[PDB]
């Protein structure tokens, strides 16, 4: 199953190739394993166990990136200025800083305690063809955040991940990439771990 | 609208941050009259390049002309009023309306009309149907502003005494570039809440951002808990005739960035400071590598050092579309430019951890201005009051001796009140004859 | 509200499509005064059948009476004002209020009151507590309209010169049926944006719908790209005293339907045209199998051929609840009726691919009318201006020689302006004494 | 606003439940002037305990003082107007503002200002910057009310003739406790819709709640279908000078609770009734174990028996934040208290099955008041009209002989109309001189 | 497991029977297979590969139907006029027309490129008892569509499908039916492939 | 995998322990079985088969509890008044009453028939370590309710369940607990079975 990008005029070369990757990479055992992994990760984040997440689910070499893409005309070509701003583009230390800010008793925004609920769907996985310890993972997320009696924000995203198997049986995130679908979020901020 | 700000800008009715009718009035007396930030040369560098921008609630196409100039037009077709352009930026020699196919040049001229010969004939005069143009477009060292009011002072005169403070970074450093695209997010606060926070709020940093200071180890850790003033001194704050103002925290070139940015940025700024001192003198070379937080009246704010450029685009009395750009010095290494761009969003972009702290303040203030009893409470801008000077030998404008101060709040709100109580520029001038006294 | 539309309906302030206070004023001068579409006989065919309909922002129960007549009532209990009916259609001999149990007849009369004997006695007079009735209910060949204003002209006189154009399809074809239920969807545009598009916008078809024309191969492919006029000729456009108007594209009986519908529909229309020519003449028999796009003032639009019937139900100045029905000729084979019904939704229903193109135009126009600077831009309705005729021997009303034209925009907006500047029907009449001159 | 309620409170324009400008006017003439429910002693029992409450659209901190008194303050910092407290309840000796760190006592006094010595000096007077205090705080047997208007009558005088009816449960039963936290939910109805339903709507019970009565077998099953009056008699309804009123259904101590609650509750009430009869007499001891439904003007409602305490907190003309508490008699066994608390939410809390039925009525009424034609329909409050008495030897106030009646609607709306047509308490008094005649 | 529609007063005969179908038709292998199928389909649609979808996932005999049901009183009986309007009722050619309109460079609504994210849940499947090559499939969908900076529309639906096994191993859609739950969508349109 | 609540400052002891429970309790067979169970339950509720649900999916000893937690300061300690109100706290008879109210032809709110769609995700399960017939189940729910043409309410919740195996092969709910994440729901009511 491949996409013909000459006929399929809306499909990027990048997206066509990824679709093929996940199509041929299907493995029933891997699907179950990765679904469990992502469910555990989401549970840990929902209860705000950010230190446990960073230590046990995130690799030292992490790149944690969420972009907002400027809306450009499909038909023009010429304008070549960078089209993406990094809402997140974090290494491990940068995630550590964010985690310590979240947990600090003087983070005024986090009192009273905020409520998170994450819904992970459409999980797919493929072992990398060169580096078998690397698992490519795609999954869709709905994240519900409630605070301050009547504030409700709902986030929608596709996470494009690389995970790595660790000696001892663990699996840790080495890259997460999100092309955030709303150009101007109407969720007050995007200060959530997608 | 006469008594919303008291004498000397000392107090403001909280209602100003929530009142619906006042917002409508601001679209007339603030946004229809003043200079509004559009873009930087570096975002429309070549002929045909354009960006969409907002001017108040209106949208404009800002286009690099074939002759190298810049013109801007309301993003509205002259036939039935459809929005003309939907991309945020691009390159085009013209803009065609998707409704009936009228084609305009990048110069706003109506060039092509389908069925012109067959059906219009002399019933159309294309010269009378060009896009509605923004009549005033001027720049300040690459930063391009527009104004709907042809009677406005020149941009440089509008910046007034604020220009002197901006020049070390904006003029004398060898050129800035604005790094796009901006972060954009909607926040449930009035545009003025952000404008006041950026014009002069050094006081909040150590308290509002206590957690962020501990986590990231920003240079601002010196004022954590509002326990002690910076070892470098209290800094400065200034304001100007047309409302622009800013604070100066001496030496703090890395601003709100975390420890991982500090060594490389400080080294870059220190090296250029040494060169600049020979050209513009010691004080101004130090300003070049200090942290300035300010607002260019009404709704364009900036930080130097941790270099950010912001627009508080009004949506309604309780809603603002916040734009956040990084800026860089042209001669920075390209890797440093990329690190700066990411670091700005990391602190104050849509997923900025400092921004989370600031927004916590902005939204409730604005919400309280909507509530019947609470809206009659005064905000007070008394910090440093009675000690501001004018005509200082070294520092121009109305100046206070602390960046933790409300000198620039007072100047911002004085100019605001003068505008809302005036019908035109001439009336603003009359209301501002004794602005410094 | 005096200068929103210029002389001869030539220009309109864009603000009309976004202004909140004007919308409120329209509920008084447009929706309280004019004929509004309710339903067709075929949707309430038997005694006790009812539908809910909107009349402006209000909701009415439209009920087939035992004697075969139709009456309509505000959907509001006379006790504490609860909404009476929640189903969109049904059959019932009465309506009971779920709050306290007051029971009304399908004739609006208050019939039963729980605890009447025990607690009310003579403290209630049921004859004074019937549902609030719509005072005027009239039909045009099965299409039932209501009016809140007892002083309105008869519906047939209100249709004016437009009636002549409608008759080949509506009167002389052997009866129409409206196929329910309608598609319903909310669109973020002003009701007038849709009304103007349908009253006379032949100009948009070849441009707005270029992709749809290529994909579906509609007969309208002749005007693709607005490159050439139809080979059949430019068509016609007309308008009338009370604001209704329409265009005529000759021969285009399959309208906005795709190629799979064309052969069977064209054969059906061609066969009936041959019969009709003997009864009503060649020109009118051709109108029968042509594409008419129009608006029955204020907010009921239609297409013939690709047979659609629409209501632009106002919600607020920026929001419309769009209803879309198909209609069919009674003597069509039942399979063809079903194909027509689906094909209407396929083009212009909530998931209609042409509707997607049209809505792209409607929403931004209306959004621009809300914006301070942009709202002062004029829409222009100049196409065909200076060439309209009145008193033509063949075609009645004010008539232009092109369906790509703005004759009917001008008439729609003239009537609109006359209504908003009038307090009653008598004042509208005075303001319309020279409507054709 | 003069003719919205007719003479004797007999009719009300439906518009009152939907009009935006009227809501704003109510924030001045209703919510700025009248007594508003805050909390019960049992929710702030110890020094430093606080709750947030709403007073109209404003939010207040209600704090138990060190000396045992209660004070309340607008939840707004006196510096830049940030909301001070975000928790709904807690214990604290002071409140620190998260913006710049100003620290207030639980007595509202400004105690600490960061950088006071270094930067403010004599430019600040902390005694002038205490939290804005609610000037009137009074209680009725533990139930604490506030008022923004220092000229208000004492709370006991404001309760007027209603107090006598409340006393058996509120005063003579040995103390009540309010069980928190309340259920909270937003409903799309005007605050007045709930207020009228609770002040006197016995009529709806048998109809609106027919399904609930069948399922749960509440004692109210006697009036199911509005077919028969209660075997105990029609009950009573009363109203009072300042607008408070209620109905009495004799003996119905288990109220809207299901059969599983009835035996134990009835036994508890019957036992205390026997004791109370010796202290306050037979009639009042029976009132103690009867079902009272009422409203304490303007927006605090209650049920006795199935013991509920409600606040209809206004958000806008079409939106209300509904708070629902249970209350219990202090000497009930603790297990019974817990069962009562759950049973209140089960019937009328956010997931209350009776509440679902009631809300079905509240929302549409309010929606119809927004619609142009429908808003001119009158609500009628005629049930029992012409048969109310004043100066009865046994039952004080204006009294009717049925809890299925509109005596208390008429009194509620009379007081409402008097307030909206008055600028102050003195004018209300003048407008109410003949309230009972 | 059957539903007694005399006691279960809110349940239609149709819904009761379908529930039973999917209850007894449970098969672990089929569940995995169909979950993969629907995840692949949703991925293809999310990247706007409409031609690949129509060619590889949709059978020539397709009936693609989405209805809006007029709201009628539960208790009345008499009114027998058709209660459903077809928002979609498409054969293969009609889908082809829609696909070509979506992809056309002059579809003005689709510039800048719109963003789709699909969340598929609650998948169940049952082999048809007569035609074993036919798979009955039920699944719930949340579809998030973002465009034009600040437009966000979220669609919610239950898809009632028949899929057919193809010679060679593929599986193609022969019927999709959706009874759309909102009578008046407040999503601007319903121009999405559910 | 355990959470250190001294370092993970936002995590409650309760949540830390539950996370560990579901981590170590992972079983592939149980995951499949419980996913099927919850999908069947949600389907039954979506078609409003409330009697079938109460009879076949709910145990006689049921505790069905949904709380709303008052928002308290993270940093204060002293205020010890009950922080939770029971929006639901139902035994079997109380559920029966609610079911009969839902189905009654004179429940005016339910005419015309309301539309429910449920999305169940993030299912995890663990056999109880003492009572092997008891299954602890966690799952996240999105519930969409549409009525009256233009009313749409969306509910978001985490269900913390105990289910019990029955002689004969069935599985019935003995406890459901939901800590509802929005303090003040903006969904008109919470009259839905989560
Ligand atoms: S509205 Fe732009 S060409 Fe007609
Ligand atoms: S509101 Fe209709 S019977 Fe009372
Ligand atoms: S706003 Fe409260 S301390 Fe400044
Ligand atoms: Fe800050
Ligand atoms: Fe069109
Ligand atoms: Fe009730
Ligand atoms: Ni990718
Ligand atoms: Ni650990
Ligand atoms: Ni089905
Ligand atoms: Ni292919
Ligand atoms: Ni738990
Ligand atoms: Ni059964």
């Amino acid at each position: 199953m491949m996409i013909n990008t000459q006929e399929d005029k809306l499909v990027s070369a990048h997206d066509a190739e990824e679709f093929h990757r996940f199509f041929v990479g299907h493995d029933s055992d891997l699907q179950q394993e990765v679904t469990t992994l992502l469910t555990r990760e989401a549970h840990l984040l929902d209860i705000q166990a950010y230190k446990a997440w960073l230590e046990h689910f995130v690799a030292p070499e992490i790149k944690y990136q969420v972009i907002s893409r400027e809306l450009r005309s499909t038909s023009e070509r010429r304008y070549q200025l960078n089209d993406a701003v990094n809402l997140y583009n974090e290494n491990y230390q940068q995630l550590k800083v964010r985690v310590e800010h979240q947990m600090d008793p003087q983070n005024w925004a986090n009192n009273p305690k905020i409520r998170f609920t994450r819904f992970v769907t459409n999980v797919t996985a493929a072992k990398d063809k060169s580096a078998p310890e690397i698992l490519h993972v795609r999954s869709n997320l709905i994240l519900h955040r409630a605070r301050r009696e009547n504030q409700v924000d709902v986030f929608y995203a596709t996470r494009e991940d690389k995970w790595k198997r660790i000696e001892g049986g663990g699996i840790k995130l080495v890259e997460r990439f999100v092309d955030y679908p709303e150009r101007i979020p109407q969720t007050h901020n995007l200060l959530v771990f997608l | 609208y006469q008594n919303l700000v008291s004498e000397a800008g000392l107090t403001q009715k909280l209602l100003i941050h929530g009142d619906k009718e006042l917002f409508q009035h601001e679209l007339k007396t603030i946004f229809a009259r003043n200079w509004l930030f559009l873009t930087h040369d570096s975002l429309i560098p070549s002929p045909g390049d354009y960006v969409k921008a907002k001017m108040g609630v209106d949208e404009v196409i800002v286009s690099r002309q074939n002759d190298g100039s810049v013109r801007a037009f309301l993003n509205v077709c002259r036939h039935r009023g459809k929005t003309l352009v939907h991309a945020e930026a691009g390159n085009a020699k013209g803009f065609v309306c998707g409704y009936h196919g009228w084609g305009y040049g990048s110069n706003g001229e109506l060039q092509s009309v389908p069925f012109e010969k067959e059906l219009y004939g002399d019933a159309i005069k294309k010269k009378c149907l060009g896009l509605k143009e923004v009549p005033r477009i001027e720049s300040f060292h690459g930063f391009i502003y527009g104004c709907f009011d042809a009677e406005a002072p020149p941009l440089i005169d509008y910046l007034g005494d604020a220009a002197w403070y901006l020049e070390p970074t904006f003029k004398y450093s060898g050129g800035l570039e604005l790094v796009g695209p901006p972060g954009k997010v909607v926040v449930k606060a009035n545009w003025k809440s952000f404008a006041e926070n950026f014009v002069g709020d050094g006081y909040h940093v150590g308290w509002t951002h206590a957690a962020a200071l501990r986590a990231g180890q920003s240079v601002f850790s010196s004022i954590a808990g509002n326990a002690k003033l910076p070892p470098e001194g209290a800094g400065l704050q200034m304001t100007s005739k047309y409302g622009s103002g800013m604070g100066v925290f001496w030496g703090y070139y890395s601003g709100n960035f975390s420890a991982d940015m500090i060594p490389d940025l400080m080294a870059f700024g220190a090296a250029k400071q040494e060169k600049l001192a020979k050209e513009i003198g010691d004080v101004r070379a130090r300003i070049y590598r200090s942290f300035l937080n300010g607002t260019i009246f009404p709704n364009n704010s900036f930080l130097t050092g941790s270099a950010a450029f912001r627009v508080w685009n009004p949506i309604d009395e309780n809603t603002t579309e916040v734009w956040t750009y990084a800026f860089v010095e042209k001669d920075m290494p390209e890797d440093l430019k990329r690190r700066v761009a990411d670091a700005v969003q990391r602190s104050i972009g849509p997923a900025g951890f400092w921004e989370s702290d600031d927004n916590e303040n902005m939204e409730t203030m604005s919400q309280n201005g909507k509530k019947y009893q609470s809206s009659n409470i005064d905000q007070i801008a008394s910090l440093g009051f009675g000690k501001d000077v004018y005509g200082d030998e070294c520092y121009p404008g109305v100046v206070g001796k602390s960046a933790i101060g409300e000198t620039s709040y007072r100047g911002f709100y004085r100019a605001y009140q003068a505008h809302i109580s005036s019908s035109n520029w001439a009336e603003f001038e009359n209301a501002s004859r004794n602005w410094h006294i």
